[PDB]
């Protein structure tokens, strides 16, 4: 019939430990890197399948929400998708009211408000998913991180996943505020190289960019061109 | 015809880098006036006004339901609304009660808050948006000021020509309508200022 | 650790078994059914001298012909004695007759064991009632007196004491009661037994007495009326 | 299921609500947020937590969240639960305006959120909102006001108060350098920076670690204005220099 | 504490509340059913506890539709509950599709009702296995059996109860695929008496019900003229 | 290694290392059936092959099956708890028919594994319900993408495959059959059935009879899902 | 230890302790005896002495004009179950204008009693009922249990020390189907007397008798009406 | 809907959540009400003044209607729900009866609401007691006290909160007809009872007096020091 009590409660130290444990699910996930350049945002993640038998052109970790908003995760695969199909639905519920493409900050405020609700509603665990969300609205690029608590943060560049603390130190060295988009894709790929454990190819990662032409994830023919440099 | 109960006439006209909106001042019952100061034009922005005619309980309700939703919008979105987006906000509000509609046909008139691009619109009672570049009318004397603004409107008017056009098209229409009149208020919305002139009309 | 609807290994349904132990902390109430009327006498158990004793309403009107006497958790009784009053008025509305004393007891005791925590209502009782009720009145069958334990077990009694000193006042009721005594002799017998069992000195402030006769209605004694009875004891 | 339930809304055997008292310690390790009432305004002085080098500057503030034309709040605790509360105060503030065509009085807005907060401490079996949050505002009936609202659901009007980390040390400094009926706005900005030095463990302030908003009246209209980086850097340097002229 | 709910797997991936509920079937007396060339014959070893019960109390053979019968074993109050569920599904099928429900579909609709109580902490699994059996001209003889987990398999012979393994060896040496229904009843009664323990559980009343071609596909109790001519046959080979 | 604190053992909440300790037990529930299913797609075909252990002589072996027909064009093989198996098949058959009723075309294998996995995610996030101890492997022919073999699991993860195994010998038959995804294409024609059978024959060391397995195919020439008869399987089993 | 608090929890022995504890509630109530001839069906019950002053209980209830029940266990669960049975017998006479058959009433009880034995947070009905009836098929002595199956009995007794009655009833059940009305009731009185302490006997104050028959509607017999039946025992 | 029994019985017949809600009352600030001849005086004991309160909005003597005002002790947030739901009922009673409430009517409404959360699913009891004072239409002054159990009694004088076991021992030895004679002497009976409980002493209390029509007014801080100097 459904449990009506919160599974996330405060610990005596003042902590919501089910959220703090859902962060541990995120920090064990595959590394995801977002970089906001001056004319675009690049979202790159490690799409490293377990075996050769897995179809790489089947499921996607960089998913578009609108024509101008895409997002990527570190954490749990299936919790991402319930959260990425509601994000696509919240984006069209805005568009039916306002007939304007949703601002990127407003989508992140609606997605994180959902993620807050499964930290307080009855009989549910939080999501084990953080989200790097990108978008282009009003001539400005946007990059947000949505933590499993439901808190959102606008980032110039950040990283999640395994070795995120080592990776986010690598962003603080090689991030110029006045980069272009084509120079930010290389620095996003290099962060996925700082912890990869192998030889990364066009199928072992997944890159998504968002410029004023909208959001799109890069084709594996286009990923190979950036790996040559 | 229930929208002729209180009467009323609102008209919005586009100029060059400026818009004008105008309404009558009469509040009434089927043929009886009560006040001559009834507000039908409401400030939905810095330089963006909505004008509502029709049944006067819905002129007051929809302007308050829209001020409800716009203040939620301007706090959450952190910016002022664009005049195209207010149009879709009103069109959602009027269609959400489609069966049993709000008996108002609002016009909006404003400037784009980051382009100063002029915008006028008109909606039906169940929210069908009409964007025009010439003029929009709404009210009891619609046909009086359709043909009145088909002659007087010229493209690319100065703010002083725009005031003398929308005010000669309101006065000649509501003096030919029985349940519209008792004054005309005109807002000229320009980039630097909002000028508001009530003007001498026939009080019959 | 266990739910409210849980049987003991002895089959006792724990929460009712503990709601019976709640009555043994409430003040002592005595009822005696005679052929000439019933009497209801309860200890008020004055806690502080500043407490106004006219607010300790441990005896209430149900209808003009039925009065109830309570012990235990007095706040829990007020939902039972209001459902008692509405049921007598719904019976009068439909049938234009006074409701009998047994069927008012039968309707109130259907609310006992109507608790639970699994969609029993949108607003349902979490727990049983911590009260015993002594209904007493005169119906078409004559004077009657009923007991209303929290298990919903209702029983007609000739004389019944409930409360903290029931086991010891029920031993005194079985000795002095007989099936032909008078209501004056039952009012007097309900105060010798209250004298044995009350802690404070028994006066006309810390007791509460009410009778139901076949002729007259329910009435509760005044301060001047109780003074005559206590001098006779 | 009774096994999996934690009983968030029951009493302790000492008469306490554990999840409320445990939500109070989530706030004592949040960002330090204080508010000072003056004779011509109220301010908020939140110590900024998200002070990383690679953070952007999207929306107007970090922990202010203007509620109304005439009143703003400031939150400390769970960041996510504060966003749910601040959408709710904006709904209450606009349902009053829809119903009365007057702006919500500031005590009536704090009271209505504190009823929603109390309701999660008494029924429903949910955890409370671990957000204590300040309030500044103007209304017709009492003018400039300042409120604080704990997760218990009880509130209070203050002349100077502080929530967040090192709030107890911040209150005692506000007990002595605050003067009732004698604080101007410019005197209260300097008191805000004075408290935000002995209650932040860092060596000094840099205005990337604080956020200040003031609320004043200007020609019959309440203005709520987050101070920019240069406006606070002048206030830090006016206190980093004047402390040298007192020793 | 991995066994207090049906919404909990064990660390080796088992739902013990389902597996405890099939211990309840294993504490019930053996009910067998044999699918033959002409139909399906059920048989229940019905343990009569007291002499004070009337002959026919606690009936274990149910009619869930006019062509489908149901032999149960386990917690009997749960069995009468699922017999009502199987009657509602057979009723709703005819009210929505206009013909008698196939035994394949009826067994799958009921097994997914049983499965629905193996998933949640709000309910417990059913404490009963039960066989279903029907006959049609088109579909032929069919015998399905549903476990408390909710799994339904088709059988030529099933033997739910205490002496489950001991009765399956007697059904396996029978060659039911060529035998007719009046020959199976003489054999079902043999298998019931040979698996009954005349020491542990004392008194028992044999219940037999077929459904087959000789009844034009109606499910009914075997008549006493044929029932007593099989109980006499069963004791004669029990020696 | 794996810490635990609270009711991580019983309901789907997070371990202190964020593991969903309860969801990992539904994968152990797939091995409880003792069976192994092998799926492989070719260039014009996709094949499912699973063990058929009729352990009783009295079972009607026509009803002991793990292959299921979801639509006319989508086939299924199930591995795990057999009752949880049949529930997910009826939910897949129901979700595939709402697609045709709402959208007017036959559902892809793409979006049927996605919807069934979105149902399985709800079991891993609500405490009131356990996950289903079973995994579904769907096959079919898309219009543009061709043969598809998609597998969803109790976690809610539904990725696509060139070749899948599931159940007890899953690791022994993934490590085997990934060596045949070497030089070209695992013989990508109609005798990927022989790739599927010899994969299941090696990890079981069985060298099957004609009626010890059951095979389900789709093709481009026949997009309908067919279950092979034992005479058709023995035509392949005698070829190896 | 941990398998007895909930009704949705099987023990590792295939056994539900919460159901078996509710059957303990009916084995510690009061002995009631039911039996039938080829013409009548008789319910005899001990109105138990709660005290020396209580009109003891009422333990035989009218359900229809052809069905009455007798109560062992929780009395408030009984009349909660009897008001369902009274409604289900009015439901048939409103719809079919005929007496509802006795075997179909008890099948509606056992499907209504099974529902709380399987859902969380609900308890089994802690009450046993002996049900006498006269359908078109004859007399009927259905017994129902908290474990919601039911039993068509030739004779049955439930309650405290009721095995002594079942010892008596199983000896003399060979002659029940050829009795008169007064002969059949006296077998139920001798069965009910077997459940008594040695210091106790069957007075007219503690015995109720419920009889239903062919040309006889269901009647309960009070204190003065059981005197023609106790005149031989 | 969260339907779980929170207040359940225990062995020896106790409701723990009701007993533990009464321990929340004993941790609250002390409230005293006495009842004079034509005057009822409520006084609460402000524990801390701190020189930074806007004291207008932490007042513990509310006003239910024009004739009924109450003072509480316990969980302050639970009281504000009880104060507001009593104010709605005082207005519904003017709607249907065309008369102001009696003091025992709104006491029955508050007590039956407080009983209701001791017996409903998914609710804890209110952690407040309420000293309710008022006047009838006849003009008789009334003083009532509700508990978290839902029990209510009338009182000549009562004390709730911390130290109330000592304030009630004080009032049971000092409440007479002579100290309840003058209206000003009745006000000093609360202030003398509070100063036995205020462990810091001084003018750190709040006190509201309600006489008849020309009704309730809460006394100012310098208007309270005039009485404390008259008892020094």
């Amino acid at each position: 019939r459904g449990y009506s009590f919160s599974l996330t409660t405060f610990s005596p130290s003042g902590k919501l430990v089910q959220i703090e444990y859902a962060l541990a699910a995120v920090a064990g996930g595959a590394p995801s890197v977002g970089i906001k350049a001056a004319n675009g945002v690049v979202l790159a993640t490690e799409k490293k399948q377990k075996s050769i038998l897995y179809d790489e052109r089947s499921v996607h970790k960089v998913e578009p929400i609108t024509k101008h908003i895409g997002l990527v995760y570190s954490g749990m695969g299936p919790d991402y998708r319930v959260l990425v199909h509601r994000a696509r639905k919240l984006a069209q519920q805005y568009y039916l009211v306002y007939q304007e493409p949703i601002p990127t900050a407003q989508l992140v405020q609606r997605v994180a408000s959902v993620m807050q609700e499964y930290t307080q509603s009855g009989g549910v665990r939080p999501f084990g998913v953080s989200l790097l969300i990108c978008g282009w609205n009003e001539g400005r690029p946007y990059l947000f991180q949505s933590d499993p608590s439901g808190a959102y943060f606008a980032w110039k560049a950040t990283a999640m996943g395994k070795n995120y603390v080592n990776g986010k130190t690598f962003l603080e060295k090689r991030y110029n505020e006045d980069l272009e988009l084509e120079d930010a894709i290389h620095t996003a790929i290099l962060t996925l190289k700082e912890s990869f454990e192998g030889q990364m190819t066009e199928d072992n990662i997944e890159v998504g960019i968002c410029n004023e032409a909208g959001f799109r994830r890069l084709t594996p023919t286009e990923v190979k061109d950036y790996l040559a440099a | 015809s229930i929208m002729s109960y209180n009467g009323g006439a609102v008209m919005a006209m586009k100029g060059k880098n400026c818009v004008a909106i105008a309404a009558d001042r009469r509040f009434g019952i089927q043929a009886q006036m009560v006040t001559t100061d009834f507000q039908k034009i409401f400030p939905m922005g810095d330089r963006l006004y909505i004008g509502l005619a029709g049944l006067a309980t819905d002129v007051q309700t929809v302007a308050q339901r829209l001020k409800f939703r716009l203040n939620l919008y301007e706090l959450k979105e952190g910016r002022q609304i664009k005049p195209y987006t207010l149009m879709s906000m009103v069109a959602n509000l009027l269609y959400e009660k489609r069966f049993g509609p709000y008996y108002t046909e609002p016009v909006i008139a404003g400037l784009d808050p980051k382009t100063f691009k002029p915008f006028i619109c008109s909606l039906d009672l169940i929210g069908c948006p009409m964007v025009t570049d010439d003029f929009v009318v709404s009210g009891t004397c619609a046909e009086q000021m359709y043909g009145m603004c088909e002659s007087l409107w010229e493209p690319n008017m100065d703010p002083d020509h725009l005031f003398e056009t929308i005010s000669q098209a309101m006065l000649n229409a509501v003096d030919r309508d029985a349940v519209s009149g008792m004054g005309v208020i005109v807002h000229i919305i320009e980039k630097d200022k909002i000028t508001t002139r009530t003007l001498k009309a026939r009080m019959d | 650790d266990r739910g409210v609807n849980t049987f003991s290994p002895e089959g006792r349904l724990f929460q009712v078994e503990y709601a019976i132990e709640a009555i043994k902390l409430g003040s002592t109430a005595i009822g005696i059914q005679t052929s000439e009327g019933v009497c209801l006498a309860v200890e008020k158990r004055i806690t502080s001298p500043l407490m106004e004793p006219s607010s300790i309403e441990k005896i209430v009107e149900i209808d003009a012909h039925i009065g109830c006497a309570m012990s235990g958790l007095i706040a829990d009784a007020k939902t039972l004695i209001d459902k008692a009053r509405v049921e007598t008025q719904n019976h009068w509305f439909t049938y234009n007759e006074t409701m009998t004393v047994e069927s008012v007891t039968q309707a109130v005791s259907n609310l006992a064991l109507q608790f639970g925590e699994e969609d029993a209502d949108p607003g349902a009782m979490s727990r049983p009632f911590g009260v015993a009720l002594l209904f007493g009145g005169v119906d078409e069958k004559g004077p009657q007196l009923f007991h209303m334990d929290p298990s919903g077990t209702f029983v007609q009694c000739d004389a019944r004491a409930i409360g903290s000193a029931s086991e010891g006042a029920q031993s005194s009721l079985q000795e002095v009661y007989h099936k032909s005594m008078t209501l004056k002799e039952a009012i007097k017998s309900s105060l010798i037994i209250l004298k044995q069992v009350m802690e404070e000195k028994l006066n006309a402030t810390n007791i509460e007495l009410a009778t139901v006769q076949p002729g007259q209605n329910f009435h509760m004694f005044t301060k001047e009326e109780l003074e005559e009875v206590i001098k006779d004891i | 299921s009774r096994r999996y339930d934690s009983r968030t809304t029951i009493f302790s055997p000492e008469g306490r609500l554990y999840q409320v008292e445990y939500a109070m310690e989530a706030i004592g390790h949040a960002g330090t947020c204080l508010g000072i009432l003056a004779n011509d305004g109220v301010l908020l002085a939140a110590e900024r937590r998200n002070i990383h080098k690679l953070l952007d500057e999207v929306f107007f503030s970090e922990k202010i969240y203007k509620l109304n034309e005439d009143m703003a709040c400031s939150v400390a605790g769970i960041t996510s639960d504060a966003n749910v509360l601040t959408n709710e105060l904006r709904l209450i503030a606009q349902r009053y305006l829809l119903q009365y065509q007057e702006p919500i009085p500031c005590e009536q807005l704090v009271t209505a959120l504190c009823d929603i907060k109390q309701a999660y401490t008494q029924f429903g079996g949910k955890r409370p909102f671990g957000v204590s949050l300040l309030y500044i505002g103007w209304d017709k009936h009492y003018g400039f006001q300042l409120y604080q609202s704990d997760p218990s659901g009880n509130y209070g009007g203050w002349k100077a108060t502080c929530i967040g980390n090192n709030s107890a040390a911040a209150v005692s400094m506000l007990k002595q350098d605050y003067k009732e009926g004698e604080m101007t706005l410019k005197s209260a900005l300097a008191l805000a920076i004075k408290v935000l030095n002995k209650t932040m463990d860092v060596s000094k302030l840099s205005a990337e670690k604080v956020e200040i908003a003031t609320l004043t009246r200007e020609n019959g209209k309440t203005v709520i204005r987050v101070l920019k980086q240069k406006e606070v850097e002048q206030l830090i340097k006016k206190h980093e220099e004047e402390e040298a002229k007192a020793e | 504490g991995y066994d207090l709910s049906a919404s909990t797997f064990s660390p080796d991936g088992r739902v013990f509340q389902v597996e405890y509920a099939m211990k309840a079937v294993e504490n019930s007396s053996t009910a067998i059913g044999i699918r033959c060339k002409d139909g399906v014959v059920f048989g229940v070893e019905k343990l009569v506890l007291s002499k004070l019960y009337e002959e026919g109390s606690n009936k274990r053979l149910f009619n869930v539709d006019r062509h489908v019968g149901m032999a149960v074993a386990g917690l009997l109050a749960d069995a009468r509950s699922l017999a009502d569920i199987a009657r509602e599904e057979a009723s709703n099928f005819r009210s929505n599709f206009g013909y008698n429900i196939p035994l394949k579909h009826l067994a799958d609709r009921v097994a997914m009702y049983v499965h629905a109580y193996t998933l949640y902490s709000a309910v417990r699994p059913f404490g009963c296995s039960f066989m279903l059996g029907s006959y049609s001209v088109n579909d032929g003889a069919q015998l399905y059996m549903i476990d408390p987990s909710g799994v339904s398999y088709g059988y030529w012979g099933c033997a739910i109860g205490k002496a489950r393994q001991a009765a399956k060896t007697e059904i396996e040496k029978l060659q039911m695929k060529e035998m007719t229904c009046r020959d199976i009843v003489k054999e079902v009664a043999k298998i019931i008496y040979i698996v009954h323990d005349e020491v542990k559980d004392k008194a028992f009343e044999l219940e037999l019900s077929w459904v087959g071609e000789l009844t034009n596909g109606r499910h009914e109790i075997v008549p006493k003229d044929i029932r007593e001519e099989a109980e006499k046959y069963a004791k004669e080979s029990l020696k | 290694r794996g810490s635990s604190a609270g009711f991580d053992r019983h309901i789907t909440i997070f371990s202190p290392e964020g593991r969903l300790y309860q969801v990992e037990y539904a994968f152990k529930a797939i091995n409880q059936g003792g069976l192994t299913s092998v799926a492989v797609r070719g260039k014009d075909c996709a094949v499912i092959v699973t063990q058929k252990k009729v352990p009783d002589k009295l079972l009607d072996s026509s009803t002991v099956t793990h292959l299921f027909k979801i639509t006319e064009n989508i086939g299924c093989v199930m591995t795990g708890m057999t009752a949880d198996s049949r529930s997910q098949v009826q939910r897949a058959r129901y979700e595939a028919a709402n697609w045709k009723y709402k959208y007017g075309y036959e559902i892809p294998v793409d979006m049927l594994c996605k919807r069934i996995a979105d149902i399985s995610q709800v079991y891993t996030q609500n405490a009131e319900m356990r996950p289903l101890g079973c995994c579904m492997i769907l096959i079919g022919i898309d219009e543009e993408q061709g043969p598809q073999v998609y597998k969803c699991d109790p976690a809610g993860y539904y990725c696509g495959f060139k070749a899948t195994a599931a159940g007890v010998k899953q690791t022994e038959s993934t490590s085997f059959l990934e060596k045949k995804v070497k030089k070209k294409f695992d013989w990508t024609f109609e005798q990927t059935v022989e790739t599927a059978i010899t994969c299941l024959s090696t990890v079981l060391s069985i060298d099957f009879k004609p009626s010890e397995i059951e095979v389900g195919v789709v093709t481009v020439e026949n997009p309908k899902f067919r279950i092979l008869t034992e005479a058709e399987i023995d035509a392949h089993l005698v070829a190896l | 230890n941990q398998y007895d608090n909930d009704v949705t929890v099987w023990s590792p022995q295939g056994r539900i302790h919460q159901i078996e504890y509710a059957m303990e509630a009916v084995k510690q109530g009061s002995a009631t005896v039911g039996l039938k001839s080829k013409t009548h069906a008789v319910l005899v019950a001990l109105k138990r002495a709660q005290s020396e002053l209580a009109a003891h209980q009422k333990k035989i209830l009218h359900v229809d004009n052809h069905i009455g029940i007798s109560i062992a266990g929780l009395t408030a669960d009984a009349r909660l179950l009897c008001n369902f049975m009274r409604q289900e017998c009015l439901d048939s006479r409103f719809v079919f204008d005929r007496p509802l058959p006795v075997s179909r009433l008890v099948s509606l009880i056992g499907s209504k009693t099974q529902i709380p034995t399987q859902r969380y947070g609900r308890r089994p009905y802690g009450v046993g009922l002996l049900i006498a009836g006269y359908d078109d098929m004859g007399p009927h002595i259905f017994q129902t249990c908290p474990s919601a199956n039911y039993f068509d009995c030739r004779a049955m007794s439930i309650g405290a020390r009721s095995q002594s009655a079942r010892t008596y009833l199983e000896r003399h059940m060979s002659e029940f189907m050829e009795c008169n009305l007064n002969e059949l009731v006296k077998h139920g009185l001798r069965a009910l007397r077997e459940t008594l302490p040695a210091e106790q006997d069957l007075t007219t104050k503690n015995v109720s008798i419920g009889i239903v028959g062919k040309d006889l509607e269901f009647t309960i017999y009070d204190d003065d009406d059981v005197s023609p039946f106790l005149e031989g025992l | 809907s969260y339907d779980r029994a929170i207040t359940v019985f225990s062995p020896d017949g106790h409701l723990f959540q009701v007993e533990y809600a009464q321990e929340a009352v004993k941790k609250g600030s002390t409230a005293v009400g006495v009842r004079g001849r034509d005057i009822v005086v409520l006084g609460v004991e402000k524990k801390s003044v701190a020189k930074l309160q806007d004291e207008r909005t932490v007042r513990k003597i509310c006003a239910l209607d024009d004739n009924v005002c109450m003072a509480f002790a316990g969980l302050t947030a639970d009281a504000r729900i009880v104060i507001n739901r009593a104010r709605v009922e005082c207005q519904s009673h003017r709607l249907t009866v065309e008369d102001p409430v009696t003091v025992e009517y709104i006491t029955r409404y508050i007590a039956s609401l407080k009983q209701r959360y001791t017996q409903s699913n998914g609710r804890r009891p209110f952690g407040i007691s309420a000293l309710i004072v008022g006047f009838d239409f006849d003009g008789t002054p009334r003083l009532y006290q509700t508990d978290p159990s839902g029990t209510y009694h009338a009182w000549k004088a009562n004390a709730i909160g911390r130290g109330a076991k000592s304030v009630r021992e004080f009032l049971e030895k000092n409440y007479t007809d002579e100290a309840i004679e003058t209206d000003d002497l009745t006000i000093k009976l609360v202030i003398k009872a509070l100063l036995e409980v205020v462990q810091s002493g001084g003018k750190n209390i709040e006190l509201a007096v309600m006489r008849r029509d020309q009704s309730l007014k809460i006394l100012n801080p310098e208007e309270i020091e005039k009485y404390v100097a008259e008892i020094e």
